[PDB]
């Protein structure tokens, strides 16, 4: 399920 | 324009006449669903109603084609080209079905590949739905994506293809390929039986597989028999005692060479490339999502 | 209404009262555990110790239940009313059982499953521990956002259902099907041996299954099989060697039809469709946890 | 305080003992995976080779021990306590072993167990490498976070555990099960030698498994085998073709039960349980990175 | 210094150049694949088809690799010298092919594996296109990242290899073992016909792989065996009705060291450090991608 981490992560930092 | 094309286009694209070519496109699916639980044998018992379900579904769905050429003036190419598209492409389908049920045999028996369509139908309900219709085209939006990871996959898959139709395409093609104990060593027997002729260190174990065929010939027989194998080793089916394990044991103290063969594609396919690829695909998903 | 009910309502809310009653219910499902443990068997060899510390722990929750109900007026329709509900329904039926096991068979021999339901007891336990409380509404929260993918996946598993009855459904009908070899062309035999005689190039392999079937009739014998098939296929279960091989290597020149409905059918549901449910269910319990 | 504590204790400190202690734990693992790849066997053939050795290192590690005690005093219960008692356990349990090798078998033959506790001595270069202690150090304080999920899918194990033991736990009891098939629905026999003996719908497969059981007694005999069983399937390993697929065709026309049954427990426990635990895990440990 | 080195430098940097030394590469590479495909056998059908095919394919590379260094002053030490290097590399074995096919055996028969180089012709694929290069060049900054985990997983499962070689490496030496059934006690027989003869609860299952072994030698009969075996059980292989179940069914009463065994290290391994080793890696990628 990393990828799913991963992209949540970039999502999020991204928006920040 | 035709002269009752406004209103009834605004009609067609009503909630309620939504929910209700739906409603049909899930009845038909079930229909089918239904005909393959309770009627799947080839002389079937019940074989009117499928046949008549089918032509009033494909009626139904007919003037529901109509009704939706009726208020974009017949032409399609401009609104919603590529949903009117597949519809029209079903219901022809359809069509020929109905021509096909009443008089006559129009097509061949090869093509029945096309009458199979039918399945496929119940993805017009992904455009009413709005919420698979977000997965769809999120999924859609993603799969480039994923384009450039799946062809390196691909092309190491490949590359083990060759090598391995280079290497096992004639293990146990004999049917047959030797084992070597550690009997003597281990316990097992002592030395002097062996050279007597009592005990044996190699056992003549068989390499038939239960479809016929011998490990090399099925699994790297050819270079598509060998992509199919990697593929079903990327998936991890029974990557060791069907694959692996009768390659690795054959050789006797080249072992090292099959069980690194096995070893490297699992690690670089199986792990990396696969958790890259749905890394990726799941990564563009969530950009779409957001 | 009754008059002391304000302070055992206050009782019963207490923290070591809540403790002692979870303590009581890990002990039951304990004493469940160990019947199953130590006396599976028809014929049990303790039947009265299981029998009376049932009937104990039944009393036991019983009394829990009253105090319950007497410290809300007895109403639970207001207060609490999932796990009230629920509790009411585990002592009813753990009331039948006293009486069950006292004066006669209330129940016919038929529903005995309900009897069965002593093991979902352990559920209370949930109510009381904070943490895995937090984890289950997490999940009950999450499950809604799955529908939607869910159901796309299920959609894509029945068109394969039906088109797995329609193609494989027959395979091996006969208890045997052939594979077909290339031994001339590849050194095993000379091509003479064949046109007299002594070799062949076929192999009537048998294709009955350990559950006494053949290959069509188990795996895609109706719809419901064969979705049940496409299942274990999707968690990846011997899809191969059980499943795909026998088709794919059944077909002479045609392999690649059973080849792309599995390869389609893994990349697809397996890969795509799976990481997408389960991607959406942890976002969906990250986005409760925070 | 020791009058030559300050200096030999910052000596054992030193960036070079540490490395060199490392590099001494590491041929110490790697002479012991030697012992097992060259001399596994139980008449050994070298053995005095790795009785020696053992020896040698166990001396090497207990001077280290005692520079290390003699550098804090001979206390450490202030100074690293956690590493300092390790070390200091397997080097009694190494003291232990050269006293049994030179003056006699002072343990009993049963606890030899402890004796294998050689291969945990690598342990000990967790500590001085800076990385493998990153990580085991987020590993630990991720691990409880990941109890309240893993005590939920325990709960939820020992529910389909106890289900299992009640339903399943006399399937092919006498060593059969009966299957029924379509025989003459599909076109394989015509009604009429059914009636008259030549065909049948029922075969009568075998139930025992390779290790001399029945279906049921191996897989749901007692509880703590069906745990077992049921850690299997919550793995994938071979859960349909061994576990479910006799119990699904075992029963005639209430398939539905074993269906439900194992589809329900593979959703639930493996999909969500198991990807809830590794997602708080891996949570967890990148809260600890960052 | 060439005198017109510079222009020619140029030619070989320009796009289209570069992308028909692409389709050259691609096309090789297919004309290997193809070569497997159609044509695997040890005495092949078209011999000369693929040999002078690999003759021109190899002469057009060796003269783009003149190009190449007649652009660079045929240096190649100073620019772009990791892909000069292994086209140089892989172009000097072509030549080597192409005198071997010409004049002579000039290789010994050992290392054929080295005329095995052309299928990685199709590496130099990744230089031309940017998404291909973009991901290799994630792929390498992202390993030395996972060596980490990576070591640490796998003493892990060497100190279970060396674990496995100590316990199981004579498990159903005899070729057989025996496990024990609770016949009398869950009704299958009654205790008088144990004591008379009539039953047994005792059975002599055989311990034979399909590889000729014993469930011991193969399995761990050695250190690299019981390597190779735990990492079939880290993928998942068939871990437990191959390698756990024999083993635990092996022990009577005991059964609690082979079930800790597998269920410890399929949890550590698997399912903790494969997770850790991934996330690692896709981090690392993630972190190269931003």
């Amino acid at each position: 399920i990393a990828a799913i981490h991963n992209a949540r992560r970039k999502k999020r930092e991204a928006a920040a | 324009w035709l002269p009752h094309q406004r209103k009834v286009f605004d009609f067609y694209a009503s909630q309620g006449v939504q929910y209700f070519t739906a409603f049909l496109i899930v009845s038909n699916f079930i229909f089918n669903c239904a005909e393959k639980e309770w009627d799947p044998y080839t002389d079937q018992l019940y074989q009117g109603l499928w046949r008549w379900g089918e032509f009033a579904f494909n009626t139904m769905f007919l003037i529901e084609l109509l009704i939706n050429f009726y208020g974009i003036a017949f032409c399609f190419w401009r609104y919603n080209w590529a949903w009117n598209t597949f519809d029209l492409v079903v219901v022809a389908i359809g069509t020929l079905t109905m021509a096909e049920a009443i008089g006559g045999n129009f097509m061949p028996p090869s093509m029945a590949l096309i009458r199979n369509l039918r399945a496929f139908r119940i993805f017009r309900l992904f455009k009413r739905i709005k919420s698979l219709n977000k997965i769809i085209v999120s999924l859609g939006k993603a799969i480039p994506g994923v384009a450039n990871a799946f062809v390196i996959m691909v092309i190491i898959m490949c590359i083990y293809a060759i090598l391995g139709v280079e290497f096992y395409h004639m293990t146990g093609s004999d049917g047959t390929y030797v084992t070597y104990n550690d009997n003597v060593k281990r316990g097992l027997c002592t030395g002097d039986e062996v050279e007597l002729g009592q005990c044996s260190l190699n056992q003549t174990v068989s390499s038939e597989t239960a479809r016929g065929y011998t490990y090399g010939e099925e699994y790297y027989g050819t270079f598509f028999r060998a992509l199919y194998t990697l593929f079903q080793v990327l998936t991890g089916e029974s990557w060791s005692e069907a694959v692996a394990r009768p390659a690795v044991f054959e050789s006797h103290y080249d072992s090292f060479g099959p069980v690194l063969f096995y070893v490297s594609f699992i690690i670089i396919c199986q792990i990396v490339l696969i958790n890259v690829v749905v890394a990726v695909l799941l990564d563009k998903m969530v950009e779409e999502d957001d």
